[PDB]
């Protein structure tokens, strides 16, 4: 309800922006248009290349480098939209930096976007 | 316990076994008899969305892109989808391309493209009706209003627009066989259209069924399995008629209000009107109290009658602004009712009326709910 | 094309021949960003960290097509064959301020 | 207010869903997307062709024939969305339907719907 | 509601009058210092919409359709518009089409049509500054992230696209002169970019201006007429760096919030998170009480400052969720405030702080407010 | 083309001289579905009803562009000077249901 008090991350609940591994995500989670937490809908490119965030995991205290990849070739989902910016570096540190549409490397060049997965691809410690 | 928690906790488990995550594309699950479609015209918007749940689930299971007004259909058998749909080349202006898209059911991937020559469709919100499959899941055929009455033949399987049938002043479009459909005219008449591969289609006209003053609504529902068309009128009359034989019979009129319901207000209004549940040999219609120029706005209430009889066997109290029903066509069907205003389809048991779920966020102003009858 | 590709997903690094050909990937640089070899060698990028990065040729430099390497994960690694002298740049796909060139002589 | 209850016409405002000329207006309201009860915003292009309906003005006590006539060629305004339908037939009578995209007759072919002008055709 | 009140009266009258009503399609009023573009990126939608706004009077007065996340420009003499965007060939799929299109600002009619060779525009959140008009307006530079960083050249004059420019490890583009423009770098230093017709161009880099762990915003305000860049970092430090002679010159730096302020939490906040009035040398800086990681979430206030010694003139609370800023570039200014989430552009005085007049239902999710500096 | 245009606008019913050829529209309808005359001869549109109407010929009918006649109000008037012989279908755009053609001998 408070948009600009701090980001307080659960591990229950993975369709709520509050979701631990949603710390740094901007668009829609796939999972509320028939993707999954880290699989992407029926129909829609998977990209290769991401922004990326460590976030702080409640449940067992560690953090871990979630990669921001979209799905593509599709119009924005509008469902569960969120937008989290954990770490999140302006656009000269792209690395970090969340407004991009990080579609690169998908199928077919597919570059319009539709949804975020949120895929654990590292130890942040 | 919702999804999203069993999805969190099924995470939890894959990361404390230490499994690693390996994004991929999904498969929707095989259509069954509890996958609906919703379709949102977006309230006129030059693109628009599909969207594919599993109404036993109540989730989202895929999403379809289309342009301008398009129209969804659904094979009866499960094997596909497909819509007509109109795109431009710098957003709603330019050249119009329309053109017809056949989905993989499952991965959701496009399988044919046919381009329709001269822009040929109907630009109207969106009467399901308006374009249609042959029973034998080969053929589309849609309606072009405009500048004269005409049928389109589009060719599923040989991946082809075939040709336009010049037809007279008639509109929507009821196939009974694969090379036969019915419309309904503007004198109130039904006509039958019987189509080859070359030549003038044959036409040839029922009686006027109905008075000039007698409106039916937009929405007829319509089995093609039991060749039964169920057409309301703006006072609750139901007209239904017999196409199984492959020539039009016209069955006994029945009112779904009572006289002291229609002199107390009650009128039939919405989008999708009315359903028809096939097995059962039931019909649904939404009504609510209204002025009688109110037609279009939504519904609390459906009743619910035997289609032989017309008596009354329910009349549910919705709990919601629904402005669009229907059912699935299995054996203890569920009600779908689609809240235009809300952008939510609610999930009803069929028999009891009770709410047993509901899906949101689907998008701007979704209008048209489409099931397979897979029976 | 000018080059074949060993392995078309990336590979345990711990699974790399020592005195293999390598370029490692760390600090969101190519550890070697100018690199030497011969008509024939291979060549074998390593991910040092857990930011995903790739390597990345546009359309015309291998071939007509742009190769586009998968993303390598902390420790994984990614090969290419390189069978035609000549220069041939790279960069990495979200990060193209990672740049990088194997000359093949 | 009530959806379901009989449609009121009132003459002092264009842009609510309850103004006399708008009975059976089916889209947006051109005067919000700057065009003006009668004429079609800039950039658009304004259907010949329309649904009609005939609306009872409060003010003088005389029924109009209004032309739903739509200005086209533009994605639709999203604002001052209205539904009304009083006397709205169904499709098989289009002179007097509204779900229909009436840009027949723009220029330049232009057939998406952007808004809907109320000007008055006749009495009645 | 006195406009929509006004226009019921005034057709009263046309009508008592027995005027005939005769339906033409009208031309938005001349551009003037109060007219105002609100740009709506409709949180990453395939189609956008930019709507015209007289902010004087409070109303739209004209709409432009655009493709995915475009770039809009627009001519500070009030000569005309543009923008850079992208369609695809099936709504979002298919092939793209990256282009440009100039617009009359009274017909709002397309009056160039320039298509981009390799779909080369950076598809992002839209930042001003990534696409920009040179000072005499002949020519669109637009910038390429992908595979490698590039900005584009667009003749607008010849209506022709040029070429592709290499350039360093840099972000965003201030021009200054037809062929000289400034960029942002990863290493924090500003690149000089300037070119001619054919060739490498001449890159210049300055001193590293601040350093690695202080953040500058992606949407800093920049002033072509000024030559005055405008830079807010996440903690509401302001970097000011004057461009005027075509070389980069750094001003002193000077915070915009005070450090009493900032021990208790307040940092800038928003999207268009600061503006710049080019006659009275005056920042507007979006700022609230908020954790650090939140510097995209709407703010509550707007803190306006001195630009030469820092002074803080004024501190308004506005009274709505505010996630973008822009000023008129006249004499006694309005400040304009968009809420992405109440799809609201509200209109105050930029003198005492006070909301005149607010537009509502500018599409999804606006974000985007430009104005010309006409004087 | 095939047809000159007398008149751009629609005229008042009451302009058109006593002997002029005249098809009549009302209760949605064209008085006749097959209007024969001479070359050389104009034929005059006349709505008698308060719903309006127009007449039009499609593309490549009349010349390469369509003629899409102006919708007259009640009581207005539009006329088509026909210059050659052939036989020339319109309908009336609103309402594609009302059809008609011109016979020119
Ligand atoms: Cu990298
Ligand atoms: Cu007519
Ligand atoms: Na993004
Ligand atoms: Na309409």
């Amino acid at each position: 309800t408070d948009p600009r008090a701090k980001w307080v991350p659960q591990d229950n609940d993975i369709q709520a922006c509050d979701y631990w591994r949603h710390c740094s995500i901007d668009g829609n989670i796939c999972d509320c248009s028939g993707g999954s937490l880290t699989n992407c809908p029926p129909g829609t490119k998977l990209a290769t290349a991401s922004w990326v965030a460590s976030c702080y995991n409640p449940t067992d205290g560690q953090s871990y480098l979630i990669a921001y990849r979209d799905c593509c070739g599709y119009n924005v989902s509008g469902r569960c939209p969120c937008l989290n910016t954990e770490g999140e570096l302006p656009v000269y540190r792209p690395e970090f930096a969340n407004d991009i549409i990080w579609c690169f490397g998908a199928e077919d060049d597919a570059m319009t976007y539709h949804c975020t997965i949120s895929p654990i691809v590292g130890k942040a410690s | 316990e919702t999804q999203g928690q069993a999805a969190a906790r099924a995470a939890a488990a894959d990361l404390a076994a230490g499994q690693d995550d390996e994004p991929r594309i999904l498969e929707a699950p095989a259509p069954d008899a509890r996958r609906v479609y919703v379709n949102d015209p977006a309230h006129f918007a030059a693109v628009t969305q599909q969207f594919v749940i599993d109404g036993e689930a109540g989730r989202v299971i895929g999403m379809i892109d289309g342009g301008f007004l398009p129209n969804p259909v659904v094979a009866d058998d499960g094997s596909f989808i497909a819509h007509a749909s109109t795109v431009f080349s710098r957003i709603a202006r330019g050249e119009r391309t329309d053109y017809v898209e056949v989905f993989d059911p499952v991965t959701l991937l496009p399988t044919a493209d046919i381009e329709l020559p001269d822009a040929p469709r109907f630009l109207v919100g969106t009467y399901p009706w308006m374009t249609s499959l042959t029973p034998d899941g080969k053929t589309l055929l849609f309606y072009q209003f405009s500048p004269a009455p005409a049928v389109g033949v589009v060719d599923l399987e040989g991946k082809a627009f075939k040709r336009m049938l010049d037809v007279p002043d008639c509109y929507h479009i009821f196939p009974t066989a694969p090379d036969t459909f019915f419309m309904h005219c503007r004198d109130g008449s039904l006509a039958k259209v019987a189509f080859g591969t070359e030549g003038t289609p044959e036409i040839t006209h029922t009686e006027v069924f109905h008075p000039e003053d007698e409106f039916l609504i937009n929405h007829p529902a319509y089995s093609q399995k039991a060749g039964r068309l169920v057409w309301p009128t703006y006072t609750g009359k139901i007209h239904q008629i017999d196409l199984s034989s492959g020539d039009a019979k016209f069955l006994p009129a029945v009112e779904a209000l009572t006289e002291a319901e229609r002199a107390d207000g009650w009128r039939p209004g919405g989008w999708q009107q009315v359903a028809y549940h096939r097995a059962l040999d039931r019909i649904y219609l939404l009504v609510d109290q209204r002025d009688e120029w109110r037609h279009k706005t939504a519904s609390r209430f459906v009743v619910v009658l035997d289609a032989k009889t017309g008596e009354r066997l329910a009349k549910f109290e919705m709990g919601h602004e629904i402005d669009s029903i229907n059912v699935s066509q299995d054996e203890k069907p569920l009600l779908y009712a689609l809240s235009t205003g809300d952008k939510t389809l609610y999930i009803h048991d069929a028999e009891s009326g009770e709410e047993l779920r509901s899906v949101n966020q689907l998008g701007h102003g979704p209008q048209v709910i489409t099931t397979a009858d897979m029976g | 094309d000018k080059a074949t590709i060993p392995s078309e997903s990336p590979f345990a690094a711990a699974e790399v021949a020592d005195g293999a050909i390598v370029v490692d990937i760390a600090k969101m640089k190519y550890e070697t960003p100018e690199l030497h070899v011969k008509v024939g060698d291979t060549v074998t990028w390593i991910n040092r960290e857990a930011m995903p990065h790739n390597v990345h040729f546009v359309a015309g430099v291998l071939g007509e097509a742009a190769l586009k390497g998968p993303m390598m994960k902390k420790e994984q690694a990614y090969s290419l064959t390189f069978t035609e002298a000549g220069t041939y740049d790279y960069h990495c796909t979200p990060h193209p301020f990672m740049r990088g060139k194997v000359v093949v002589e």
